[PDB]
RNA sequence: UUUCUCGU
């Protein structure tokens, strides 16, 4: 009975592609509508379609670049900075470290200042 | 009329809104921020603000400010000015120094009695008898200038506060003007405002009563820190191990406080953003000391980033706010100049110097988080941040949601299997594959390593039947709470002042009030439930099953500023009564049903938690992340997917999903007395009110407090998914806002690598994965919240590693003063609170003398120097205390009233004394009975004035002080009344006016009468029948010959009166009784004088307990030869209660009955205790032995085979209570009918039907293995968990001796207290001798040993009275077991 | 081979069931509760069934 | 044999449940405030017929 | 052996129409009477099965 | 002085 196996390979492969579609399917939250005044439905759609929707201002979101990176499953620079093996310092922190780890040059141990 | 009593401690919120409004009205311009608050305050002011401004001194001050002589400033600026007082004079400095010297000397004198008792009981080795305290007093002669300055500032602020409180009590609407108490200052302090003016510096401000309380508390906290550090240093100077673990010179501490105040002043209110990082910085130094190279530098750099970013944000917010306001000319140039870098660097460097590279110092530095004060939280800004976070769209992969729901389903299945040995009943048995169908049929579950992503995806699609049940009758104990609620949507404007509301809003409120019931019109839980006349018992169940909370037209959420919170924001919220009922019910069912499937929830100590938690290469790690803001990252699509599982399990629609089904459609509005939103015209509802910074809509998020347990279990499921995806184990310890992770993963160690630089790689990979799946599920946690570690464990704000705990005792005891944790300025409650707070020092920091001396300092202050200034009654307590002192002096042979006061302070508080925590608390926390401990404590105290060896038991002596005391305790007139009900309320009660009466007993009456005249039928009838039920419940069991207080307590718990009296006791703790329903926050004079007379009677208790003539007038006194203290206490209890025999409660005092010997002899007969760690100072070092939890002996009962889940928690508890009743009262003549009708009344079953449900017990002795809620369940030592690990114990000689004498029978003594006493005594000997003993043995005294065999009761319980009490209190019974619930108890 | 391949088809179908049920649960939201169709979406439960039963029997 | 028959005899209900999930999703997604009244009065009719059917027998 | 083939054909038709419903679903959500009636029937029969299960223990009680 | 305020 190889005929039935050959004819069910088709349903097997289309079930596999339905599973792939389900895996790539993305769902959004039911946030407020544009200009408020109502509740938007928890819309569901294809992945790349809603990356396009986010980048076309279809839905208002505080996060755009990192949300896009997460949706497309790519490593973002913000995530890399958060999970960096060595973290650097902004200039204020660099100055603070210089004053902390350096000898007291001015020795301004006076409350009358600042 | 009614009097207003103001608290002496803030215990509330410093409100930015009210301060801004008051300043704006006073100065005719925007004061703190350009909001609608200032506009409405200037337009239509409050009556109190008008009264404050109309004062002549206020008019002069505002005229001077308008003239430009003085310039407006900030509460933070004046906080800095007060902290750096720099205005003291020689006279007041000398007076303050003399007062502090007297306080220290008196505290040391009081401490000498306790120390001498400890020493002469231990056998180790003028006004002061012990050489140790003599040297300590000789060292602590001159307090330093910093200590004197802090004491003087605290004393002046406390004097101002107590003067204002006394005047406010005297007359209403008082304003205190005090330009003389503080030199150069000026206070116009009132309840509704506090204006501080500095004539010398030409500065003025507007503050609040809460801000003034905060200033006083800052001063008091610095005084406490200074006193503790000075005492610890002076003790460590003479003995290194004697004092606390930390060491400070305290000049660094004073400079640090000054620099913190300077930072706050420079950055104004927004400086608390920078101040919030002190704890994190301390943690950074801790990681620098402990952690490896990579982790320490990573955290240090990341948090330098955090601190500088927070400082920049604070500067930007300050500049933005200050621009268009009256404070624009106040910003310091150093803020713009950027020179604040130097000041902040100095602050951090001095913090590091205080730490001194010492782990104990840094660990205990966590009090700096609370010293610097609390911010004035801005409601509008925090709500704007919450709106920005929540009101956003979150995009989820459907795969991620499926994985989370499948993980939650897997947790549910695992919990059900492990608990009830079976899978839950599920609808969709066809959706499972063959493998999962086999796992369903054979009721087991697969492991995580044997489970896959395919399995998680498959398990997502399941639908269950009911396994758990909704309680039909609403839980009154659950819903009744002293806290407040919010009015409905149409009545939300009633939470704002009438002046702040527009005229049309006022008219709408006045028209709508008649359209609403008397209950929901209120704002308090008690008033809402009491005024609910049409309150049906099955109302919450009907609402839940009908989904009445969904789409409710009158639902509105109101959120107010947090209390005593330094964290900016954290805005907790309130909700109307019915929706609050739904929320609390959902949380209760989650906790009582599903939380058993998630042991990591940690619903709890820390130290034990950590200790069971502690309980080619394997790589470990540790990640700690914050979850205070997590709650905002949970839409419907992420929370309700797992909430549907609970909905199905309880078979109820949208019970746990109510949040993201009704919160979205309600309006989130700011609610405070001085933060109103702009309305406009012809708009009378929030759904039409335009949204601004004050209010918004469409939350799309959670709320603090609500659904915390649901989000916790969802997070646990998320971490289980994390572990599945990453192939590693997780040991999460999530609790509240703090989450702890312990990831361990075996690895194949590549060549040339140690255990380091591989745990770091594991940490980085796990952090990347963790970040990825929180991002996928919605949460966007940053590097601010989380950090990584290797050998450090952090939770509940605690420090430890290597098994050695480092405490925060100074932080715990920060706020200790005259009237703490009290209501209506109660004296005994203040004494108890001081004692409890000061124990923490010796319970956590391992310092007996530091804690004891601190407690004595504050107790002496409260007794002598603070009783004269009681707010309610001017001098009555002081006069009564003087009377008690003279009475004690006449009773004993004390030469001076000073010595009389010392003895009163050392006398136990049980007999109206002054010592809150007895001697046993210093060796073991819990005791079976309090009377024996009080008696032995009194004996040891009197051993100071009466020379006793305390090693030779109690041979008689020529001195008769102790003889007279014991004889007078024995001899008194019996006046029993309601004896049995009093035993059932308190099994250790004495009665016959021989014990101190607590406020509940006095207030129970007035609570009854006020509850009787209430609209609610349930409470009305319960109060109306309360006295008759009291009499019936008292005489229900007056016929049993041997009375068992614990069995009586079990009977009382089983009967429905227990819930009603719990409600009565909760109501009795409110501020005002008979004024609950009067719509006024003012205490009635009836409450005032009732509390006053109760306080006077409690003070004048030693007189009645100790008559001068020792009652009987004869030479026959209590002979002390061969005297047993246990027999003494048992006879005292029986004589006091006029009862022939009281059994089961009388237990020996282990401290008295166990002697101390440091070297063995020809006979040991003792509890051998030796230290495994061979070193002198075992403190701070962990041993190789398991910690001594000291749990009670395990009772032996057999679980009946039935369906547990079908029975509710209350029904199961009552079934267990009835099983205990059968176990204790098996030998009753009327037992059959008594249990039969008891079961018929309480449950829906008969005795024969319920007998198979009862977990029949196997232990034949109910005096030794009973589990009454009034008996202790654990007997731990005073020392913490880690210190108990350094010693080993054995009781074999004790077992031999107790089997030789009266063997094969149970004994009244408890061995857990024996072991705890031994360990704590070894620690105390180490403290007092600088060396830990090599081996210690505890020889007992057999005359205090009794055989507590189970008696055979003879009597008949009065069935008629039992029927009467159940019928009268028929509105408090739990859910009766219906037939349609019972018939499924015996299925499969 | 046929049995094993049919079983794997069954596993894929089980995944379809799970994903669609998760989407059904997450697709209700406050919008269904406001419009009163959440009960239709997720299904009637035992407490509501008891309410109907007691209303009938009364 | 009977194994394949039983397997397809569970696949048919699995597919039927997939159908039902798709039906509820499509009737809840499309028709902005158009079919919501239809589901509401369908639930009203369902509860009426359910209570009547419980009354019967 | 044609019964197995017919069953495979009908399940193939059902799965193809399933794919059609997913496509229409994503299209509609991006940017009915019979379908609604069928899902009313499904929820009604599920409620009926649950109610019969509950009446099972009700009858067990009534004994 | 819409019960000064006081959440889970």
């Amino acid at each position: 009975n190889d005929n039935i196996t050959a004819r069910l390979d088709r349903i097997d492969e289309k079930l596999s592609e339905i599973l792939g579609m389900l895996h790539t399917l993305v769902v959004a939250s039911a946030g407020p509508t544009s200009a408020r005044d109502g509740i938007r439905d928890a819309m569901v759609g294809l992945r790349e379609e809603m990356i396009e929707k986010i980048r076309t201002e279809a839905l208002m979101t505080n996060d755009r670049l990192e949300a896009m990176a997460r949706l497309r499953n790519e490593e973002s620079e913000k995530m890399a900075k958060d999970t960096s093996d060595e973290v650097s310092l902004n200039p204020t922190s660099e100055k603070l470290n210089n004053l902390l780890e350096g000898n007291d040059s001015d020795n301004d141990l006076s409350l009358e200042d600042f | 009329a009614n009097v207003y009593l103001t608290d002496s401690y803030l215990k509330g919120v410093i409100s930015f809104s009210e301060c801004n409004a008051l300043g704006s009205y006073i100065f005719n311009g925007p004061y703190l921020k350009n909001d609608y608050t200032n506009l409405i305050s200037r337009q239509n002011p409050l009556i109190e603000h008008m009264n404050l401004k109309k004062l002549n001194i206020t008019q002069s001050l505002i005229s001077k400010y308008h003239k430009g002589e003085i310039k407006l400033e900030e509460p933070t600026y004046f906080q800095s000015l007060l902290m750096t007082y720099k205005s003291m004079t020689s006279s007041e400095q000398i007076a303050t120094t003399n007062l502090l010297k007297k306080i220290i000397r008196r505290a040391i004198e009081i401490s000498d009695v306790k120390v001498y008792a400890i020493l002469n009981k231990l056998g180790l080795k003028d006004t002061i008898k012990t050489t140790l305290l003599k040297k300590l007093m000789c060292s602590m002669q001159h307090p330093p200038s910093w200590l004197i300055h802090w004491f003087n500032l605290y004393t002046k602020l406390n004097n101002i506060l107590t003067q204002y409180r006394s005047n406010e009590v005297k007359n209403h609407g008082f304003t205190l003007i005090d330009n003389q108490t503080l030199s150069g200052f000026q206070f116009i302090l009132n309840q509704y405002g506090c204006i501080v003016y500095h004539k010398e510096l030409k500065r003025i401000t507007v503050t609040t009563y809460n801000q003034f309380l905060t200033w006083k508390d800052i001063s008091l906290s610095r005084l406490n820190v200074c006193l503790i550090t000075w005492i610890s240093n002076c003790l460590n100077t003479l003995n290194k191990s004697l004092g606390l673990r930390c060491g400070f010179n305290n000049v660094i501490l004073t400079q640090l406080f000054l620099y913190g105040d300077c930072i706050l002043k420079l950055f104004h209110n927004e400086g608390f953003y920078i101040i919030k990082e002190v704890e994190g910085f301390i943690m950074s130094l801790i990681l620098n000391i402990t952690e490896e190279d990579q982790f320490r530098k990573r955290f240090y750099n990341s948090m330098l980033n955090n601190i500088t970013d927070a400082a920049n944000k604070a500067q930007k917010n300050l500049l933005s706010r200050v621009c268009h306001t009256l404070l624009d000319k106040t910003v310091s140039d150093n803020i713009i100049n950027g020179r604040w870098i130097i000041l902040l660097s100095k602050f951090l460097k001095l913090i590091k110097l205080a730490g001194d590279n010492n782990l104990n110092n840094l660990s205990e530095l966590y009090f700096l988080f609370r010293i610097f004060g609390h911010p004035m939280v801005d409601e509008r800004q925090a709500m704007d941040a919450v709106k920005i976070n929540c009101n956003e769209t979150k995009f989820y992969l459907l795969s991620s949601l499926s994985m989370l729901r499948g993980a939650f389903i897997y947790r549910i299945i695992k919990g059900f299997v492990n608990n009830y040995n079976r899978w839950p009943t599920l609808r969709n048995a066809i959706v499972l594959p063959l493998r999962w169908l086999t796992y369903y049929k054979l009721n087991t579950y697969p492991s995580l390593l044997e489970l896959t992503e395919r399995d998680l995806i498959v398990l997502s699609g399941l639908r269950f039947y009911r396994e758990f049940r909704l309680p039909k009758k609403v839980d009154l104990e659950m819903i009744i709470n002293d806290k407040a609620i919010s009015p409905p949507k149409n009545l939300i404007w009633t939470s704002f002042p009438r002046n702040y509301m527009p005229s049309h809003i006022q008219n709408y409120i006045e028209h709508e009030k008649l359209k609403f019931s008397e209950s929901d019109k209120s704002r308090r839980v008690l008033e809402y439930y009491l005024r609910d006349n049409k309150f049906n018992e099955c109302d919450l169940y009907n609402c839940v099953v009908n989904q009445s909370y969904l789409n409710n037209p009158n639902h509105v959420v109101s959120l107010t500023g947090k209390e005593r919170e330094l964290s900016v924001g954290r805005m907790f919220a309130m909700q109307p009564g019915m929706f609050r009922q739904v929320q609390i019910l959902a949380e209760k069912m989650i906790a009582e049903n599903i939380l058993q499937f998630f042991p990591e929830s940690l619903t709890r100590e820390l130290q034990k938690i950590l200790e069971l938690k502690a309980g080619n290469y394997i790589s470990k790690c540790s990640i700690i992340t914050d979850l205070s803001k997590f709650n905002q990252a949970f839409r419907y699509e992420t929370s309700c997917i797992c909430s549907d599982v609970l909905d199905e399990l309880h078979g109820v629609q949208s019970l746990f999903s109510w949040l993201h089904l009704t919160i979205p459609h309600v309006t989130i509005i700011c609610t405070y007395r001085h933060a109103p939103p702009y309305i406009g015209d012809h708009i009378v509802d929030l759904n039409n009110v335009d949204e601004q910074s004050g209010l918004y809509r469409y939350h799309m998020g959670g709320i603090e407090g609500w659904c915390q347990k649901l989000w916790t279990i969802e997070a646990i499921s998320l971490l289980d998914l994390i572990s599945l995806k990453g192939k590693f184990s997780i040991t999460a310890l999530i609790n509240g806002d703090n989450q702890s992770i312990d990831i361990s993963k075996p690895i194949r160690l590549m060549e040339g690598q140690t255990h380091a630089q591989a745990d770091y790689l594991l940490a980085l990979n796990s952090l990347k994965l963790l970040y990825k799946e929180y991002a996928g599920i919605g949460h966007k946690l940053k590097g601010t919240e989380t950090y990584i570690s290797r050998d450090m464990q952090f939770m509940s704000k605690t420090i430890q590693h290597n098994g050695v705990y480092y405490p925060a005792s100074i932080k715990k005891v920060l706020r200790v003063g005259p009237w703490i944790n009290t209501i209506l300025d109660d004296f005994k409650v203040s004494l108890e609170s001081i004692g409890s707070l000061t124990q923490e020092l010796e319970y956590r920091g391992e310092s007996l003398l530091c804690s004891l001396i601190f407690r004595n300092v504050w107790l002496y202050n409260q007794i002598a120097l603070q009783l004269k200034n009681h707010a309610l009654c001017n001098n009555k307590l002081y006069l009564d205390i003087l009377k008690v002192l003279k009475h004690l002096k006449t009773f004993f042979n004390l030469d001076n009233i000073d010595t009389a006061l010392t003895l009163y302070m050392n006398l136990p508080m049980l007999f109206g004394g002054g010592d809150p925590n007895l001697l046993y608390r210093s060796f073991y926390r819990r005791t079976p009975d309090f009377l024996t401990e009080a008696i032995v404590h009194s004996v040891f105290i009197l051993s100071y004035y009466t020379n006793h060896d305390l090693k030779d038991k109690l041979q008689d002596l020529s001195d008769d002080r102790l003889n007279k005391f014991l004889t007078c305790i024995i001899t008194f007139d019996k006046n029993p009344n309601a004896e049995f009900v009093t035993l059932m309320r308190d099994p250790q009660a004495l009665g016959s006016e021989r014990q101190a009466k607590i406020t509940s007993e006095i207030n129970r009456l007035a609570v009854t009468e006020v509850l009787s005249t209430a609209p609610n039928k349930i409470f009305s009838k319960s109060a109306q029948h309360y006295t008759t039920t009291e009499i019936d419940l008292n005489d229900i069991m007056q016929n049993i010959e041997p009375t068992y207080p614990h069995g009586l307590r079990v009977v009382y718990e089983s009967l429905p009166f227990y819930k009603a009296e719990k409600i009565v006791n909760l109501i009795s703790g409110t501020k005002s009784i008979t004024n609950i329903l009067e719509k006024t926050s003012a205490i009635d004079l009836t409450d005032i004088d009732r509390a006053t007379e109760m306080m006077r009677k409690n003070i004048t208790l030693l007189i009645r307990i100790l008559p001068l003539d020792c009652n009987r007038d004869k030479r026959e006194i209590l002979s002390m030869e061969n005297l047993s203290i246990t027999e003494l206490s048992k006879y005292v209890r029986e004589r006091s209660w006029s009862l022939s025999n009281i059994v089961g409660v009388t237990s020996p005092s282990i401290m008295y009955t166990m002697d101390i010997k440091y070297t063995t002899s020809t006979i040991s007969s003792g509890i051998i205790i030796e230290k495994y760690n061979v070193n002198s100072l075992t403190r701070g070092e962990r041993g190789p032995t398991k910690p001594w939890v000291g749990s009670s002996t395990q009772e032996k009962k057999t679980m009946p085979v039935y369906n547990r889940q079908v029975l509710t928690k209350k029904q199961r508890d009552q079934i267990d209570l009835l099983a205990k009743l059968d176990w204790v009262y098996a030998s009753i003549d009327n037992k059959d009918e008594f249990m039969e009708e008891l079961s018929i009344g309480t449950l829906g079953l008969t005795y024969e039907k319920a007998k198979k449900l009862f977990p029949q017990y196997l232990s034949v002795n109910y005096l030794h293995r009973l589990t009454v809620s009034s008996r202790p369940c654990e007997f731990p030592a005073s020392i913490p968990a880690y210190r108990t690990t350094n010693y080993h114990f054995d009781t074999s000689p004790i077992n031999r001796i107790l089997t030789e004498k009266y063997g094969d029978e149970d004994i009244d003594i408890v061995f857990q207290n024996c072991i705890s006493f031994g360990l704590s005594l070894m620690s105390v000997v180490e403290q007092f001798t600088n060396v830990c003993p090599n081996r210690i043995i505890l020889i007992p005294k057999l005359n205090e040993i009794h055989l507590m065999k189970p008696p055979i009761f003879t009597g008949d319980v009065d069935i008629h009275k039992l029927k009467q009490v159940i019928q009268k209190q028929h509105m408090f019974l739990p859910d009766k077991i219906s037939l349609t619930q019972y018939v499924e108890l015996f299925l499969s | 081979n046929i049995t094993a391949r049919l079983d794997r088809i069954d596993e894929k179908l089980s995944e379809i069931l799970g994903m669609l049920h998760t989407l059904v649960v997450a697709s209700a939201g406050p919008t269904s509760a406001r419009d009163g169709i959440r009960d239709a979406m997720v299904g009637l439960r035992e407490e509501m069934i008891e309410k109907i039963r007691t209303e009938a029997l009364m």
